[PDB]
DNA sequence: TACAGATTTTATGTTTAGATCTTTTATGCTTGCTTTTCAAA
DNA sequence: TTTGAAAAGCAAGCATAAAAGATCTAAACATAAAATCTGTA
């Protein structure tokens, strides 16, 4: 019984607790470049313990 | 120092912008290049552009405010809070509407002398609850706590406001009380207790409460409860004041 | 692979509070019990961080190694072979 | 100074209603008060019916938890959506005392504390209708202290709020009371999140202690929309024959309700209360939904009806059906204007007749009024109906087409200028970042009027340059960059203005005029910036190096 | 003046709110090497 | 269609911020006996 902005908070807070941040650009990117640059390439190889 | 970064605005202009300097990138730039400026011409060019620099148009737009007062008043008769935001002093602006306005407009519409005007100054950082509500006691007079109302080491000052919330629920509405908050997400007023305590006499409708705030992440103070209990209109008044007030409580120099 | 129940997550919870009060595990850096009655009335009034967190997330240490399993775990129970790494 | 006290109060110096004066300030001033007492009659007819509904929640809600309540082990209830202010009752059973115990998370640091506020609490009620020691042994000795049997209910308010190792050592603690025949004990949790949320706090035996006798309750205002419906109900006969709702309005109370989960019916309370002044605020023509004001007809009155759009396209149609035009131009008034604001608008009636049907007919009860309001506003009804697989049969007995009424735009409640939106629910810190970045917007362009000509303000202007920056600036760039920006020649001219100020005079021919001038106000604007909370100093004892904090648009 | 009763003074115990310092751990900066997509031929 | 090359990634080492709490203080809250002050008598 949470609100969906509580859902969606909550669910954008696991994320950032799990997700190290200087990689969001190579997931949540999506939209049109209109100057040239390079967005992030991703993490390179995998880690092996679930975080 | 412009960004070469494609996007400026959105998670995408935060993605991007957040990227890695290499050290031969970065800039060894100091404060020690910069002139020297002591205090005394640093208060006279200060006090030259805030008084000389954009004020007929902000006299003019502090002459359009104005037209909102008549809406304020009605807002603050039906129970609702009004909580003012923007960019610059708002503190003259409080002042000016809560003083020279809206208490006589509360005195002579409940027809001698006018409303108390409590100001609590936010910027202040030795802003104390327990004081406030020292002066509030002293200007509404409330019944003190009975021996059973204390609980068992109690917070005296929340207990005697919710007997006030109990008590004022049966009495005719008329405003007793004209509370202005410069700067509620103030460096001690924005605490917990001092929130809680200000939220609940907001229940009172009593009590008028015009407050103002500054910092850009002040609606993270209030939870559901709070924001239910404090019943607020959120009104945006930019002028671009220059804040000279509540500068003095923090060193420019630095 | 080489036949055992799996136990699930809920069913392991009571397993691990049993082994938690019996003293096989220990909250990590814990003092535990205080010396003088002023220190455990100071250590009554603080909120520590590992009563907030969820209990799969604390950290524990062991009070008995490995190698002490090895040592005392007789040589037909079936689970022996691994208390060696 | 008052300005740098902590607090102080102002007795003003006193040298009669908010309403103005509309139609261009032509409006009379009996059309003003006559809106406020309408205003008024509106509010308290809305006001009256909520607060009945306020009380028959809480009647109801204590009568479910006594009912619950009643009729060697914990009795254990769970109430789910609870938000904790509810004032829980307790008979008069004869020969037992029935004790209540509210405990909240503040008055609960420890075990200790808790059982020492819970005994003092029971022997002060005890003693209500010889000194003792607040602990557990006078729960054992409570019959032969008072005579009688006890039966202690534990309220724990803000249940996700309490240190779950502290209440669960409470219970454990409370356990050992069942030892006694004389004692029996209730406890009543106040969940807000919900129940596999708490079980995952608590310890395993204790939730198999609590498993005995256990019941679930939900008591949440947004179960059944019962409470919802009955809210909008009363606002819909409270303008039923004098205002009209919008499907935008309706739409946008749905939204902000989906919004809030555990305040939703004062929620929907203030935003019908803040449209209804709104509404009898901005509107003229709001003294006529009182057919008592038909005779203040005037001038403005007739040019503000004649650009109404249902009455653009009532006089194309009628120069579409009639060929002549001597009938057209007569028209364009006065005495047709009047017999069309008396109908009955008969939509809020038929709300109702299909409230009552679904609910006491047909036994479904998980509607909402709103959203079936919304639906019959936009001629959706059976769409709305075609999903419980029970009113197939009642589909055309329930139908209904919308009715786009002659001069229903004076008489109605929208939302077309974002008022509700700037007003209830701002985007506060998108307009402090729209602020900062346009500020032509706020501040006039009045034709110092050089320099306030071709100069920004100095945080709109500090703030285009930290837009564009990265997260870490360097401070002295920061300066340089707004240095460039800065007229050298206009300034220093600027400050030439006044002849009476003679130490301004005197710095501004020193030859580091302008880079002196440029930093105080760089460095004024940048400590406005500190204050707001858009920069940070990522250091203690340096201050040369910021961070970034807000970016416009998230 | 006499004296019961109310208030103050002095004295101490109970609980909560917050400050400061210590110890261990996270975090960011630097520098040198390696992979990878996009601007250009 | 390549290509190459600068942006991105990664990791070892290290200086430093910061989390967690041990320890403590002070204010709010609470009680209590002896002395002292008040109001009648």
């Amino acid at each position: 019984d949470l609100s969906i902005i509580s859902k969606y908070l909550l669910i954008a807070s696991y994320i950032c607790s799990y997700l190290e941040p200087r990689y969001d650009a190579s997931i949540f990117s999506r939209k049109t470049r209109i100057i040239q640059g390079r967005a992030a390439y991703g993490r390179r190889k995998k880690k092996e313990v679930n975080p | 120092t412009k960004s070469a970064s494609s996007f400026l605005d959105t998670f995408e202009g935060y993605f991007d912008q957040r990227k890695i300097v290499r050290t031969n990138a970065k800039s060894r730039h100091t404060m020690s290049m910069a002139p020297d400026v002591t205090r005394e011409e640093f208060s006279l060019v200060s006090n030259f552009f805030n008084e000389n620099f954009q004020k007929r148009p902000r006299q003019k737009l502090f002459e359009i405010q104005k037209k909102m007062f008549p809406q304020y008043w009605f807002e603050l008769t039906q129970g609702f809070s009004l909580l003012f935001y923007g960019v610059g002093s708002k503190r003259n602006f409080l002042e000016e509407f809560a003083i020279d306005y809206l208490s006589p407009k509360i005195a002579y519409s409940q027809l001698v002398n006018s409303i108390p005007c409590l100001i609590l100054n936010g910027y202040n950082p030795s802003c104390n609850y327990r004081d406030v509500f020292k002066e509030i006691t002293d200007l509404l007079v409330p019944a003190e706590l009975t021996r059973s109302e204390t609980k068992y080491w109690g917070n005296h000052v929340i207990l005697q406001i919710q007997k006030m919330i109990d008590f004022y629920k049966n009495q005719p509405l008329d405003i007793k009380l004209i509370l202005v908050v410069h700067n509620l997400d103030g460096p001690s007023i924005r605490k917990n207790t001092f929130q809680t305590m200000l939220s609940f006499l907001s229940v009172i409708r009593q009590i008028a409460i015009v407050a103002s705030t500054d910092h850009i992440y002040a609606p993270l103070l209030w939870d559901n409860m709070k924001a239910q209990n404090y019943n607020f209109v959120f009104h945006d008044i930019s002028n671009f004041e220059p804040s000279t007030v509540e500068s003095t409580f923090q060193d420019v120099m630095k | 692979s080489r036949t055992i129940k799996l136990w699930l997550k809920k069913d392991v919870k009571n397993v691990w509070e049993n082994l938690v009060q019996l003293d096989f595990f220990t909250e990590k850096s814990a003092v535990g019990l205080r010396d003088n009655a002023t220190a455990a009335f100071y250590a009554s009034n603080y909120q520590f961080q590992g009563t907030m967190i969820p209990f799969d997330l604390r950290s524990y240490q062991m009070q008995i190694i490995l190698q002490e399993l090895r040592r005392i775990i007789p040589k037909s129970n079936m689970y022996y072979s691994w208390t060696q790494l | 100074a008052d300005a740098q006290r902590s607090h102080y109060t102002v007795y003003p110096s006193l040298p009669h209603i908010p309403f103005v004066k509309l139609l261009s300030g032509k409006e009379s001033e009996v059309n003003v008060e006559k809106r406020w007492e309408l205003y008024h009659q509106l509010h308290s007819h809305f006001h009256d019916q909520v607060d009945h509904i306020i009380d028959n929640i809480e009647a109801d809600l204590k009568a479910e938890i006594s009912d619950l309540l009643y009729s060697r082990c914990f009795n254990t209830i769970f109430l789910l959506g609870s938000d904790s202010t509810t004032k829980i009752e307790l008979k008069d059973e004869s020969s037992r005392y029935n004790v209540l115990i509210e405990l909240t998370p503040k008055e609960s640091p420890n075990v200790r504390m808790m059982l020492r506020r819970s005994m003092y609490k029971l022997y002060s009620a005890a003693d209500a209708e010889n000194d003792v020691s607040y602990d557990l042994s006078l729960v054992e000795n409570f019959k032969r202290l008072f005579g009688k049997d006890l039966a202690m209910v534990f309220n724990f308010k803000d249940v996700d709020s309490i240190n779950f190792n502290t209440l669960d050592n409470f219970i454990i603690l409370l356990k050992s009371a069942f030892k006694y025949d004389h004692v029996k004990i209730s406890l009543i949790f106040n969940i807000n999140t919900n129940l596999s949320n708490i079980e995952k706090n608590l310890r395993q035996s204790t939730i198999r202690l609590l498993k005995r006798n256990y019941h679930k309750l939900d008591v949440s205002s947004n179960k059944g929309f019962k409470y919802g419906n009955q809210i909008f109900q009363s606002f819909l006969d409270t303008v039923d024959g004098k205002l009209n709702l919008s499907d935008r309005f309706v739409e946008f109370i749905l939204s902000k309700m989906a919004n809030n989960t555990n305040h939703n019916l004062q929620l929907l309370t203030k935003m019908l209360d803040y449209s209804l002044m709104s509404y009898f605020f901005q509107n003229a023509f709001s003294v006529f939904i009182d057919p008592v004001n038909v005779d203040f007809l005037n001038d403005d009155y007739l040019k503000i009806l004649s650009r109404c759009p249902t009455f653009m396209f009532f006089v194309e149609g009628l120069i579409k059906q009639h060929a002549p035009a001597d009938e057209i131009l007569s028209l364009l008034l006065e005495e047709f204007f009047v017999e069309f604001l008396v109908r009955e608008n008969p939509i809020n009636g038929h709300a109702k007749f299909v409230a009552r049907f679904l609910e006491e007919e047909l036994n479904i009860t998980n509607f909402n009024l709103i959203e079936l309001y919304h639906n019959l506003l936009i001629g959706k009804l059976d769409s709305y109906l075609d999903r419980w697989s029970a009113c197939k049969e009642y589909k055309d007995r329930l139908h209904f087409e919308p009715i786009d009424t002659i001069f229903q735009e004076l008489f109605t409640l929208d939302n077309r200028s974002g008022l509700l939106t700037q007003s209830i629910f701002p985007s506060y810190k998108s307009n402090i970042e729209d602020n900062l970045l346009s500020w032509e917007q706020v501040l006039p362009s009045l034709d110092s009027g050089d320099l306030d000509k071709i100069m920004a303000p100095v945080l709109g202007q500090l703030f285009k340059l930290y837009r564009e920056a990265n997260m870490t600036i360097n401070i002295y760039d920061f300066y340089i960059a707004f240095r460039e920006t800065l007229p050298k020649e206009e300034i220093l001219n600027f400050i030439r203005k006044d002849p009476s100020n003679t130490k301004l005079l005197e710095l501004a021919e020193t030859p580091d005029a302008f880079d002196k001038v440029a930093l105080i106000l760089f460095m004024q604007a940048i400590f406005a910036f500190e204050n707001m909370g858009l920069i940070k100093f990522q250091s203690t004892k340096s201050y040369d190096l910021v961070e970034k904090c807000v970016w416009r648009g998230i």
